[PDB]
RNA sequence: AGGGCUACACACGUGCUACAAUGGCGCAUACAAAGAGAAGCGACCUCGCGAGAGCAAGCGGACCUCAUAAAGUGCGUCGUAGUCCGGAUUGGAGUCUGCAACUCGACUCCAUGAAGUCGGAAUCGCUAGUAAUCGUGGAUCAGAAUGCCACGGUGAAUACGU
RNA sequence: CGCGGGGUGGAGCAGCCUGGUAGCUCGUCGGGCUCAUAACCCGAAGAUCGUCGGUUCAAAUCCGGCCCCCGCAACCA
RNA sequence: CCUCCUAAAGAGUAACGGAGGAGCACGAAGGUUGGCUAAUCCUGGUCGGACAUCAGGAGGUUAGUGCAAUGGCAUAAGCCA
């Protein structure tokens, strides 16, 4: 198990876990649990194989993590590409977002080192 | 990311030229200082472009470009430094 | 054949026509006919009259005058 | 193996007429899948090579056995023949049954973009690919819940063109790379 | 062309700073031509300039060592410090700015 | 009219925020001061996941709203796992003022995701309703602060010696 | 167209006893620090180990050619 | 003292004559029996690196040979059990 990407946690509650399917934060996790008809919470260890699965399936309503991602990766490529600000940024490796650049960033410039501009 | 008010700005300082363009063809680029103004369906299929501060920068508008602002086409910015940019090119 | 593990198909090929936590007929794409493309074209593919969340209906007759609360 | 049984019963009889051979002896087949598991640099650690042999001990009933450096450009301590991988050469029933675990139980391992590469065939009847993770075949549906390592593939066929490579086993539900 | 300053950093500190010029070769037989940037109101009161008296002093400096011909000289910018500078500094400064850069770049 | 003041492998001064567990999260729950509002502030009520919008009592504020102030108190849950912490970055969508949010504003929702394990040579504020620590309001202000000015909540340790 | 020793990061020096880069110390660079800098203190970077070729899984390290530095040989009569 | 060349097609053979090696190693690097066959380049794939491996093709022995080099070596005098 699988539901998730071969993976599922475990002792974690579940609303937590299910999130490592990806494309699924708390909002979703609660939801698709729920839906499914199960639950949030119960540990992932307390759900049966038929409940897991029924969950899965119900998940699915969401895309696979590879995909989400990719869609994110192709969205970045795209802005670059279209040649917009972002594209120019992406790309670069600089903050898109409106941050900032005199200080900070870093997240991105990386670590750190004196300029040779 | 992010957003702006729904029904985005078009624009008159651009629209006055867009209505002329589609009749004139494209033969020279439209372009203008407006940016921001939104790219609308629409002004698609011609070269605009746009001032940025700066010079006018020609770009043909497909679409894929609708809902963006004219100034995104574009750059105002340059520097540099580390990055900036390509490696890759030589001049 | 100096066998170190035993191959068996009965636990893994039975009821494989459906998708479940133990086996699935096929993977993503090909036989599953999955689509993986990207697109843009924002706002203008829909109707351009769109409005915010609010208590009123479309083409309403009035608007409460805030200074007229006195 | 059901994949080879279907291929001889249905597909070979059609390839006979699609390529219009004079003899039934001209129709293509897979000869062997030879493998490597070329993780490399493992002479400096040994436990990485033992863990790669323990993944190959679970893909088939056959025993794991080392592959070695020949040009040996990196260097560690011993000259030339330092180990890099753990092989297992599959043929006939031991390769046809493995390709039948793909997209039936190994569905999270195999993606559309990681399918059969139609451009990678050659008229010599030689092929190769990477799968970047280990893919096991136990007596039941099971996974060892361990990752890190991956496997690479080497295949020989009787195909006399790269177009007959694209026809060999091509009726199965395994995706094609694009 | 580029600029020259006399500023120092080791003592308490400063002894500032400074001037920048354009010195550019002209058509043969054009002779010697003058412009400022800052002398509109700021360089600037006797300082206009300086600086011109500085170029005339600079005619007894160089690499070979003497006279100007290419050429036109332009006083593009600079900065005095009020409690140490005078007409300058000027600048004394201005034929050092002209000599250095002429040395940098070549004559 | 458009651009720039906001660019960018840097460094610093001053500020914020986290690394959690005498903390976070979900639910239940107690006790404030102060201040603005005549093309302005605003409950009940209605619409939406929500910013917000609609509808609209009240008022020029000892007459109203921000507002169940939060820390704190009750209950479940986490066991040091880079997490049930942190949430920079980054994709998508919605709301807002305004001629207009592209470079380059604010707010909201979904998703994604990194440094960070309490930090060197070193250093600064404070003697009690103080420091430490929790929240609130206003000027300026089409819109728009983690700064500034003012506010109330909880509330220490130690003071030999000179 | 001899012989012996030498050729290391900005600078001096260790090494090799046939190898597995980068040591020690001054300098440099940023930081703590000072009114500021010398300087103390903290931390980081560097480099075709003369060079081209040879041996080797691996060469600054072993070996040949060559370029450069210093010393020795460099007439008895 | 060994190998190639000096060396002149029976044979021997010089000069601080030109080049390279020898001061030991191996209980497996020995006997015997069965079988096997390369440097290098191209082709194909990726965690798989770098130019690194498995497989196939070309090459058709160049490789390998306990220790430089010639001679010799596939019926192997090479290699594995």
């Amino acid at each position: 198990a699988r539901i998730a990407g071969i993976n599922i946690p475990d002792h974690k509650h579940a609303v937590i876990a299910l999130t490592s399917i990806y494309g699924v934060g708390k909002t979703r996790s609660k939801a698709i649990l729920a839906a499914a008809g199960i639950a949030e919470d119960v540990k992932i260890s307390e759900l049966s194989e038929g409940q897991i699965d029924t969950l899965r399936d119900e998940v699915a309503k969401f895309v696979v993590e590879g995909d989400l991602r990719r869609e994110i990766s192709m969205s970045i490529k795209r802005l670059m590409d279209l040649g917009c600000y972002r594209g120019l940024r992406h790309r670069r490796g600089l903050p898109v977002r409106g941050q900032r650049t005199k200080t900070n960033a870093r997240t991105r410039k990386g670590p750190r080192k004196p300029i040779k501009k | 990311p992010r957003s702006l008010k729904k029904g985005p700005f078009i624009d008159l300082h651009l629209l006055k030229k867009v209505e002329k363009a589609v009749e004139s063809g494209d033969k020279k680029p439209l372009r203008t200082w407006s940016r921001r103004s939104t790219i609308f369906p629409n002004m698609i299929g011609l070269t605009i472009a746009v001032h940025n501060g700066r010079q006018h920068v020609p770009v043909f508008v497909t679409d894929e470009m609708v809902g963006h602002k004219l100034g995104e086409f574009a750059p105002t910015r340059t520097y540099r430094g580390h990055a900036a940019d390509k490696k890759a090119k030589k001049k | 054949m100096k066998k170190d593990i035993h191959p068996k198909y009965e636990e893994i090929t039975a009821s494989c026509s459906c998708g479940n936590v133990m086996k699935i007929r096929s993977t993503v794409g090909h036989d599953l006919n999955l689509d993986v493309c990207s697109k843009c074209h924002p706002f203008f593919t829909g109707k351009q009259r769109d409005v915010a969340t609010g208590g009123r209906v479309d083409r309403f007759n009035k608007r409460f005058n805030i200074p007229g609360s006195k | 193996a059901k994949l080879h049984d279907y291929y001889k019963d249905e597909v070979v009889k059609k390839l006979m007429t699609e390529f219009n051979y004079n003899s039934v002896m001209q129709v293509p087949r897979v000869e062997k899948i030879t493998l490597n598991m070329g993780v490399g640099e493992a002479i400096a650690d040994k436990k990485l090579l033992d863990n790669a042999a323990a993944d190959l001990a679970a893909i088939s009933g056959q025993k794991p056995l080392i592959t070695k450096a020949r040009k040996s450009v990196a260097g560690f301590k011993i000259r030339q023949g330092y180990p890099i991988g753990c092989k297992v050469t599959l043929r006939g029933e031991r390769m046809w049954e493995f390709f039948e675990r793909l997209i039936t139980i190994a569905v999270p391992r195999i993606r559309d973009f990681r399918g059969l590469s139609a451009k990678s065939f050659d008229g010599r009847g030689n092929y190769s690919m990477g799968v970047r993770e280990q893919i096991i075949f136990p007596e039941i549906d099971y996974d060892k819940v361990d990752r890190v390592r991956g496997l690479d593939i080497t295949i020989t066929t009787t195909a006399k063109s790269d177009e007959e490579g694209r026809a060999l086993l091509a009726a199965f539900d395994f995706p094609f790379r694009k | 062309k580029a600029e020259y300053t006399i500023h120092i950093e080791v003592p308490p500190n400063p002894f500032w700073a400074s001037v920048g010029l354009s010195i550019e070769p002209l058509p043969i037989g054009s002779g010697v031509q003058y412009e400022s940037r800052v002398s509109l109101g700021y360089l600037n009161q006797s300082f206009q300039n300086a600086v011109m008296e500085g170029v005339l002093y600079g005619c007894e400096q160089g690499l070979y060592g003497w006279k100007v011909t290419d050429c036109k000289i332009c006083f593009e910018y600079g900065l005095y410090y009020s409690p140490v500078s005078t007409p300058a500094d000027f600048r004394l400064l201005s034929p050092i700015v002209l000599e250095q850069a002429l040395k940098k770049a070549g004559t």
